[PDB]
């Protein structure tokens, strides 16, 4: 539950550790092999596939706060410039899944929408700012060994967390690869893929791009000189970056993807919305309704 | 997510794109074939039936041929928006009092290409594609549930399937007017829906594996309904029949479904837990 939150029942919970968790840590190098992309089973069980009935069609990703309550980016609900609106009755949440290509009947709960709630200064029509967006749950989900909250940062843990150069971790079933033409279509995996990103810093973020970026989004990616490459692309938006604390060994999402500059360019960085900055609002929501 | 790097992953010979370049009023169409047959490659490898774990591989590694040509392609964009940038200056350089704006890299498009290149892409994703249906082949012979049905076979298969979904979606009817199971009676007719796929195109029975599957899953949706709101699930149901059930079409008959559906729900004991599909507990 609350209390319980970024402890995963098949990792932390088991004193076992996914295959990429130690890259999170200071200390680390990386060389000759590097581990595949594909989540390890319960490996992000908080992740939440945001599901458009009818045409069926996997919009974006969202996260899981509480057994009643789904995180996801404003953008993927409501962006007037690709007439986007939906509204309750137009999706539901798949949530504990590793496939999408199928239904997984003893691992995922399909969780029908009560309520969405948009940011009401949610700037779309200029830089996304405040993209985030809460959607309660008509009936509280059960949790199990693949489906678990994570937590949320409070002041400090972003403070600390929040560094040049940490790296973060972002999950999701969004396109593979920027394509040459919008037409091209979608590049996608079957299973939920993985990337750990390190946070960079806001003057890098600011000169790389020409929309205005504020203090409630930061940006996270490898740099030209770096060598290493990874970022979120179409469809993963909603989805959480997620830090592991060394403090209490608990999993905190400090961002939900929320734009970019085509996918993975050199020189450009993903921007994520900055959820402590925007934890007011959250708990305002949460408190006011169910 | 992006994570890999299909930069050499094309067959496109290293000298193609220093051959001759074709007019642009032809090159127009030629870029329209090499989108359309992108989009034909992605297709094929979406497609439900494939959606098993034995064609991981066959697809990772159809997908790569994909993106790899993609990539060669979104690379030879990336060098040549360069080269327009510099000869944009240099226009303006030129006539100083023109107003013409510079095209952004999203708004460019490709504008030198050659035949050489179209063919040895176009090639790519064919063979791409034929060691897909190899891959498939081989797959669907060592793995008999696999293999698709004759279309007969299909029929009577795909007939199973949405008889068990009239049944649930009996049920649906028979409690979506019901305060106290309303929530589960719209998540059945919803995870109902997202199983069988669109209506319009929904996923096709096409293996004794899909027909499996497909009928476990609804048996197990059915039974998440009966498990949630604590109701006995009746061993029978009618099944959905829209010209005789329609709400509108058929009142009398719809109402009559419901009632003889919750009537059964009430008469049904708790033998049925013990047979579930899925464990709950
Ligand atoms: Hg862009
Ligand atoms: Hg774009």
């Amino acid at each position: 539950g609350e209390a319980d939150c970024g402890l995963r029942p098949l990792f932390e919970k088991k004193s076992l550790e996914d295959k990429t968790e130690r890259e999170l840590l200071e200390s680390y190098i990386d060389g000759r092999i590097v581990e595949g992309s594909d989540a390890e089973i319960g490996m992000s069980p908080w992740q939440v596939m945001l599901f458009r009935k009818s045409p069926q069609e996997l919009l974006c990703g969202a996260s899981l706060i509480s057994d009643r309550w789904v995180l996801t980016a404003a953008h993927c609900l409501l962006y007037p410039p690709w007439d986007k609106n939906f509204t309750e009755n137009d999706l539901l949440v798949r949530i504990g899944k590793h496939s999408r290509t199928r239904y997984e009947r003893n691992i995922e709960k399909i969780s029908m929408l009560e309520k969405i709630y948009i940011h009401p200064r949610y700037n779309w029509r200029e830089n996304l700012d405040r993209d985030i967006a809460l959607m309660k749950l008509k009936k509280p989900v059960a949790f199990s060994d693949y489906i678990h909250p994570v937590c949320l940062p409070d002041r400090e843990t972003a403070a600390s967390l929040l560094q040049a150069g940490y790296k973060g971790r972002v999950t999701g079933w969004g396109n593979l690869k920027e394509t040459w033409t919008a037409n091209v279509g979608k590049g996608q995996p079957s299973v939920l893929q993985v990337v750990n990103l390190p946070i960079v810093e806001r003057p890098v973020c600011k000169d790389s791009t020409r929309i205005r970026i504020t203090d409630n989004m930061f940006c996270a990616g490898y740099k030209p000189d770096e060598g290493k490459r990874g970022d979120a692309c179409e469809g993963d938006s909603g989805g959480p970056f997620v830090m592991k604390s060394p403090f209490n060994n608990r999993w905190y999402q400090m961002g939900i993807v929320s734009w970019g500059e085509g996918c993975d360019r050199d020189g450009k960085y993903g921007f994520y919305t900055h959820v402590f900055r925007l934890k007011k609002w959250i708990q305002k929501v949460i408190d006011q309704f169910g | 997510i992006v994570t890999k790097d299909y930069s050499k992953e094309s067959r496109v010979n290293e000298n193609s794109k220093y051959g001759t370049l074709i007019s642009d009023w032809y090159l127009k169409g030629r870029l329209t074939s090499l989108e359309s047959q992108f989009i034909n490659a992605l297709g094929i490898l979406e497609t439900y039936h494939y959606g098993e774990k034995e064609y991981k591989d066959a697809k990772d590694k159809l997908m790569t041929r994909i993106l790899g040509e993609d990539q060669y392609l979104l690379e030879r964009k990336k060098v040549q928006y360069e080269e327009y940038k510099k000869l944009y200056k240099k226009y303006k350089e030129e006539n100083p009092t023109s107003k013409v704006k510079m095209k952004t890299f999203d708004q460019y498009t490709i504008e030198d290409l050659t035949m050489r290149e179209y063919n040895e892409l176009t090639e790519s994703l064919k063979s791409a594609v034929k060691d897909f249906e190899k891959d498939v082949e081989i797959i669907e012979n060592q793995h008999h549930d696999l293999k698709p049905f004759t279309d007969e076979m299909e029929e009577k298969a795909t007939a199973r399937v949405d008889d068990l979904a009239n049944k649930a979606y009996s049920v649906y009817f028979a409690f979506v007017r019901d305060t106290q199971h309303k929530t589960e009676a719209l998540e059945l007719k919803a995870k109902v829906d997202l199983v069988l796929g669109d209506e319009d195109k929904p996923h096709r029975i096409s293996n004794e594996r899909i027909e499996k599957e497909m009928i476990k899953d609804l048996e197990s949706i059915i039974e998440d309904f009966f498990i949630e709101t604590g109701l006995n699930k009746p061993d029978n149901i009618t099944s959905y029949d829209s010209s005789k059930h329609h709400y509108k079409n058929h009142s009398e008959g719809f109402e009559a479904l419901v009632k003889e559906t919750r009537e059964a729900v009430t008469n049904a004991n708790d033998s049925w837990k013990t047979k579930t599909v899925k464990k709950y507990g």
